[PDB]
Formats: C-alpha cells, structure tokens, sequence
C-alpha cells in the first residue's frame, strides 16, 4: 500500500552502508525496485534496479555496488561500496506493479560522505 | 468483330481505371500506405476503394 | 499525468513520444479524454521530478 525508505547515516569515504526500503505489501517481489539519485539542488538521475532475473546500474555506480533481494521478506536492499564524496545525493527507491498501474514512491535517504 | 472489340475495350478500360487517383494523393496502394500513417491513410484508401 | 504539451497529442491516431511509448490509443476509440491544469497541486518548487 506504501513504501518507506530509512537509512542513509553519516559515514566516511570508502565505507559501507546498508539502506533498506521496506514495503507495505504482499507481492513486492513482483514489484521490482528502481533506485533514483538526486543531487543537492541539481538535476535528478537513477541508480540501479534489480528487475528480477538480472540487474542494471548507472554510470556513477557501475559495478561498484552489490544490489540484493529479500524475496522472503518482500523488501529490497542496496549494498554501497567504494563510496565517494562526490556521491552526496538523496537516493530513492520505487516499484510499480504490473496490474493496475500505480506508484509506491518513498521519501529519500541522505548519502552525505566526507572528503579528506 | 464489334462484339470482340467491345469486350476487349471494356476490360481494357476496367484495367486502366486502376491508374487513377480518384482524388487520393496517389493511385498506388503501397505508395499511399507507405507515405502516410495508418490513422489518416484510411481516407485515401477509402477514396481509392470508392 | 503527462507533460503539458501532449494533452492534444494523446488523441487517438496522433503520433508522438508519450502516446507511442506509454499510452497508445486505439484507432476506434470511443470515449471522453479529460484533462485539467495541476501546476499548483503537483509542481514542487524543488522540482517534482
């Protein structure tokens, strides 16, 4: 019925984060996830999507991530590796069902990363 | 000979009527279909059909 | 919801990006197409992308 996105804490460059998009639903395995990226005040963009059989990343996160599925929980999760200070964005996650087109858009999580 | 020529001329006119536009942009069915999109190529198709 | 420049384009038999890629309509469509402005109720100052 809805999606909530929680996480996106304060970490260091090169660290690992664990962001989960738990969905209020009962067939979210069919509702494949898409991750979207928005810069702090600049134009939006996508990140990744585990559309069941295979995956698809973006140019900024090409292969650097380990996208994961939680089909037994109907939840999605993204693994963040080789994080950079230039990826300071607000990641999203969305899924649209096959039947009766509809959106379960979330809220967003900060991707603030320090540089030194 | 008049009967034979009348029949031959009738069929010749019938075949030659296939080269007429009849108000359509083209007299060729394929040229009509391949130069216009299907939704409004139907007007030209109907002109040729009539 | 679509871009404001294709409300006239979603008509049946009309070609264009949003119609031929998202909501292509049949040639024999019988029905009413209704739309109204929603800039105030949908647009976001930060960008409703």
């Amino acid at each position: 019925v809805q999606l909530q996105e929680s996480g996106g804490g304060l970490v260091q460059a090169g660290g690992s984060l664990r962001l989960s998009c738990v969905a209020s639903g009962r067939t979210f395995s069919s509702l494949n996830i898409v991750w979207f990226r928005q810069a702090p005040g600049k134009e939006r963009k996508f990140v990744a999507a585990i559309n069941d059989r295979n995956t698809a990343y973006a140019e900024s996160v090409k292969g650097r991530f380990t996208i994961s599925r939680d089909n037994a929980k109907n939840t999605v999760h993204l693994q963040m590796n080789s994080l950079k200070p230039e990826d300071t964005a607000v990641y999203y996650c969305h899924s649209a069902d096959v039947n009766g087109g509809m959106d379960y858009w979330g809220k967003g999580t900060q991707v603030t990363v320090s540089s030194h | 000979q008049d009967v034979v020529n009348q029949n031959a001329q009738a069929l010749n006119t019938l075949v030659k009527q296939l080269s007429s536009n009849f108000g359509a942009i083209s007299s060729v069915l394929n040229d009509i279909l391949s130069r216009l999109d299907p939704p409004e190529a139907e007007v030209q198709i109907d002109r040729l059909i009539t | 919801v679509i871009r404001g420049d294709e409300v006239r384009q979603i008509a049946p038999g009309q070609t264009g990006k949003i119609a031929d890629y998202n909501y292509k309509l049949p040639d024999d469509f019988t029905g009413c197409v209704i739309a109204w402005n929603s800039n105030n109720l949908d647009s976001k100052v930060g960008g409703n992308y």
